[PDB]
């Protein structure tokens, strides 16, 4: 739908505050801790296979970052 | 004068050769120009104007379907057909259906089906362009004068962009645009809901996923790709229906979040943008700037104010003779060692004897001394300024590394003087911020503070190279934690 | 609404004080404090508006000041033509107006 | 020079609808807001509410926000201010005041020298 | 059978009685009667003030909007237990009858 | 969860999740609704008033 | 909104089919690939950064495909 | 001169015409037509049924 | 801050820390007490009366 | 409670007195001793964990007191 497609990040942004400025500044972030909250076994099952597929620390969290951010 | 009170104000000192300074001006915000031997002038954008906006398509965003049809075929008769099957009005769809004795055919297995309804849409959004030459841009001209209209409005246009305000007592300022490249509008669009209008990018607008019709469509029955907003369901494979979905004018203001809402009520009044217009003042004068003194005393009507960029406004009344005479004001020690302070309203005149004079400084840091008048009965202020010279650096490096991430390129003709130095530059601002905007075109903050993350770590971990990603790293997350969306 | 005594009289060619008081919304929070001159039978007429500062072709005799919720007026060289009701009226910290209860000002013969 | 014209005086019936017109001349009406003043004879001024001209919207008083209607006309550069269900203390003298809106064509703050010109005013009875 | 109605959720909503107060800076924040009631949304923000605002000292200044909150079209959540449900088989041997 | 005339058979907890003003169905009034700022928005365009 | 969290995959599926079976698989297909197609050089970028950090192929495909997914979905 | 008051704030303080009402179980929780009002207070807790 | 007859010179900062119900200055009804529960107490002994 | 955040000792304080200056003077250091009187057992299990965790008696020493000192605090 049109709420997956928002006019953000288009380089248009000027002084002036935007439409969702405030409100959408942390929903996705809200609705990420949520589903994090709300199903802890695939974060944990996620966190495995970061664990696992890497080589280094750093890729290990970019990878469990990735694979949480994605899946919602 | 119009300037005082408002937390975007800006400063812009000294003159070229040609006494011509480029500045930037943005809607809400506004600027202030001084200069050695030149009146103090505010500059300021308030309204943007089109005229002619041309329809470039209707979004369909509530839609109600009737006379519904239905037409069957048996299993391995290939897919039924109907005359509304061709009438693009009637959204249609084929499914499959089982088909047995118990439903009038003599074969079993998947039988063919297919439903179409008529398509009607009840209100909807309209997406308006406008030409470039189509703009009106609207800038006030008040000087300090001091006086309690006052200023002077003019107007800008991109066919002719080259004005001048006449200001009663200074002479002639000329001011002159380059609307061209503030705003691209070929690439823009002004959407327009039932009462709320955005203005969006125009390619991001052509593929909404909406029915839509041509800008010129007025019977209302060329709608494209109505199945986004309509729904087809088999719950069991035996017959299909179809119905319509919800209201999506709440989807789509959820749609707009990077959006700059606009006023397309009683026309198209933009409050949003930059103006990048170049300056001259080589016919400005001083209002009365050969008077004498005012030998006689003073009192303050309205005291000491403090703005949020550390000037002070003062409103004195003068009560002795000699009127039209020049205003005794300068920024002194206690014991009256040396200049402290410089006068933003400069040369302060007594138009009128009764009439009250506001007067703008700016104190240095600390104890701060402000001298009225002449013996006797000079007046002596005690105001002082809270801050440091360092404090007041760092806060100018915040703003203008802010003013280079929102402006990109412009950001350099702020305060340009035509040097070399200021054109190298913006070249090389320029090209970068091509680069960026080739990179990361359509991207959310949060990917972005990401972004910045992996090439500082990069460049940490791996000597110019390093430095160079670092920072690349740091200016990525510095634009990512500055922008709104 | 906004308190103010009803009557006020003094002599010709003397100076005068006549005081409006409010509440903290209205007079002692915002300098929207101005004073309208209302001749018997004819239109009203400001003679002072944002106290610190006088208006266009009113003479320099009227003055007004405030004093934490107390808004005053005073009047320098009192004079024949000056009987006429004033209204103080200010501008409430909710979005409307407020005006005083009228002062009827009264000249020595 | 900026003339503020008001209508004559009218005698209604308790219950009734009155609406009065105010026509300014002499400036540009839709950059400016329109006010409207009531004062009972011999009592204190009412300040019943404004419209802006640039938007057209409303505001009145909290007295008055259930019977007191006030619309302008931008051809015509006058504003009506229309009050029904009349009643004996309605009776008073009504005066059509200006002041400046701000650039943007809004009237959120009202002006220093608000009230700047008023019109003549006009007499309804109340019988 | 007899299903529990748990929340409402609304769609259409209408804001109307939309007030503002005027509050100047370092006299804290304005305060209006009609957020009293919860029918009012309210929201405190900041905003820019000074002489042409007409008061004494510039700054950034208090504001707070409230409009009453009118709700138009909602849905209903409800919430069956499962000892009233109710299931309907049908029964058919094959009999070869038409 | 009922609609106007659909109706669709979901979870209850996603149902709690949802983002939207709310009130129990215990009440009769009909108007004490719940984060309503999910449904409304306040816009300072230049920090003038909202 | 609630967009942004629609009920997929929540283990309540059944055998008659739901609301958005069809194209509800596929709105992930078709709008990652239009900002795909909309957005080139992010997606060269994290190409770069899957290049760099990526010590293996298979991880740097798969970091490459997660900030791909991230980048519509994020927004 | 001229104090300005910048908050006032409650020292002294009294609780009545208290009222509740329980919910079963399973169906949301407990309403009153009353918790429109701000100037009481209220608090959600938890009880067997 | 001011007492019933007594008095004292605070800092601003530690006076809006203070945890207790609070009107702005300039609100006149008396009534909306903003952060009760800081003077409230619900108690709930047993699970069954709160 | 309001107690716990006294204003005090914050930068405001001139040649007059304050408020509870000299018999306020002394609240902490003897609530802190009546409470070791009161509680000695957590005061040697508090001494034993600082001859543990410390390496040198300095550090003993510090967090020894320093822990007594914040056990009643909380308490
Ligand atoms: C809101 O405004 C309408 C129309 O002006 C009015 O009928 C209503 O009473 C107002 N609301 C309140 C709470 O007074
Ligand atoms: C509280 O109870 C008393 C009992 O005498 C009653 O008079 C009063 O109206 C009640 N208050 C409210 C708000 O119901």
């Amino acid at each position: 739908s049109v709420a997956l497609v928002p006019h953000v990040g288009m380089g248009l942004e000027t002084r002036t505050e935007t439409w969702m400025s405030s409100e959408g500044a942390w929903k996705h972030a809200q609705r990420i801790e949520t589903w994090i909250l709300r199903h802890p076994g695939f974060t944990i099952m996620a966190a495995i296979l970061a664990y696992t597929i890497g080589t280094t620390h750093f890729q290990r969290a970019l990878i469990f970052i990735l694979l949480t951010a994605v899946a919602p | 004068m119009r300037c005082i009170g408002i937390s975007n104000r800006d400063f812009v000192e000294g003159v070229s050769g040609g006494s011509w300074v480029d500045i930037v001006l943005e809607h809400g915000s506004c600027v202030t120009t001084m200069a050695k031997n030149k009146p103090t002038l505010d500059f300021e954008l308030i309204k943007t104007e089109a005229k002619q906006p041309a329809t470039l398509r209707k979004y369909c965003i509530e839609a109600k379907l009737t006379n519904t049809t239905t037409d069957s075929r048996c299993p391995t008769q290939g897919e039924p057909s109907l005359n509304e099957e061709q009438d693009k009005r009637f959204v249609c769809k084929h499914s499959m259906v089982d088909r047995g004795w118990g439903n009038g055919c003599g074969l079993f297995g998947k039988g063919g089906i297919v439903t179409c309804a008529m398509f009607t849409c009840k209100k909807n959004m309209k997406g308006k362009v406008v030409q470039p030459e189509n703009l009106e841009y609207t800038i006030v001209i008040t000087p300090h004068s001091g006086e309690e209209k006052h200023g002077k409005e003019i107007k800008i246009t991109p066919q002719s962009s080259i004005t001048e305000a006449e200001l009663t007592g200074y002479g002639t300022v000329t001011m002159e645009c380059s609307p061209r490249t503030g705003l691209d509008f070929n690439e823009m669009v002004l959407l327009q809901m039932e009462n709320k209008a955005w203005l969006v990018h125009r390619q991001w607008f052509l593929d909404l996923p909406l029915p839509w019709l041509p800008g010129a469509d007025t019977q209302g029955s060329n709608w494209i790709q109505k199945e986004t907003l309509v729904t087809f369901k088999n719950p069991h494979a035996k017959k299909q229906d179809v119905v319509v979905l919800g209201s999506q004018e709440g989807a789509m203001h959820t749609a707009l979040t990077g959006a700059t809402e606009i006023q397309m009520s009683s026309g198209n009044l933009l409050f949003t943008g930059h103006l990048k217009c170049r300056l001259r003042m080589d016919k400005l004068q001083l209002k009365g700037m050969s008077y004498s003194m005012c030998t006689g005393k003073f009192k303050v009507v309205k005291e000491i104010a403090e703005t949020q960029h550390g000037t002070i406004v003062i409103r004195v009344q003068y009560e002795g003779d000699g009127s039209p005479c020049k205003i005794p004001f300068e920024i002194m020690d206690l014991e009256k060692r040396h200049v402290l302070g410089r006068l933003i309203t400069v040369n302060p005149i007594v138009t009128e004897k009764d009439s009250p004079v506001n007067i703008e400084a700016e104190p240095p840091f600390g104890d701060s001394y402000i001298i009225i008048g002449v013996e006797p009965g000079q007046l002596k202020l005690n105001w002082f300024k809270k801050g440091s010279s360092i404090g007041q650096m760092i806060e100018t490096t915040m703003r203008g590394a802010k003013r280079m991430a929102i402006l990109g390129d412009t950001a350099w003709d702020f305060g340009s003087l035509g040097g070399v130095f200021t054109s190298i530059g913006k070249a090389l601002h320029q090209v970068f911020g091509a680069i960026y905007g080739a990179a990361f075109s359509g991207v959310s903050w949060t990917m972005k503070i990401l972004i910045g993350v992996i090439i500082t770590w990069i460049g940490m971990n791996s000597t110019s190279l390093s430095v160079s990603l670092v920072l690349v790293g740091v200016v990525t997350l510095y634009l990512g934690v500055m922008v709104q969306a | 609404a906004l308190t103010q005594p009803a009557s006020v009289s003094g002599s010709p060619g003397q100076s005068i004080t006549i005081s409006c008081t409010g509440t903290s919304s209205d007079v002692g929070g915002f300098n929207y404090v101005s004073w309208f001159q209302q001749h018997p039978g004819k239109a009203p007429k400001l003679m002072l508006y944002d106290v610190t500062s006088r208006p266009s072709g009113v003479s320099s005799r009227f003055s007004g000041s405030k004093s934490g919720n107390t808004a005053s007026l005073t009047i320098s060289g009192l004079q024949a033509e000056d009987e006429a009701d004033y209204y103080c009226s200010s501008h409430t910290s909710r979005g409307t107006w407020v005006f005083g209860g009228g002062t009827k000002l009264t000249v020595l013969a | 020079e900026v003339q503020l014209v008001e209508s004559g005086a009218e005698v209604k019936k308790p219950g009734a609808s009155v609406k009065v017109s105010c026509k300014a001349s002499g400036y540009t009406f839709t950059s400016y807001a329109m006010h409207w003043v009531r004062q009972a004879p011999g009592q204190r001024l009412e300040w019943m509410g404004w419209i802006n001209a640039g938007n057209g919207n409303t505001k009145y008083s909290q007295k008055f926000q259930d019977r007191v209607t006030i619309t302008r006309d931008t051809s015509a550069s006058t504003a009506y201010m229309e009050l029904s269900s009349l009643r004996s203390e309605d009776t008073a003298i009504y005066y059509c005041a200006r002041d400046k809106v701000d650039d943007y064509g809004d009237y959120w703050f009202p002006t220093l020298w608000y009230f700047d010109y008023w019109g003549q005013g006009t007499l309804v009875t109340v019988s």
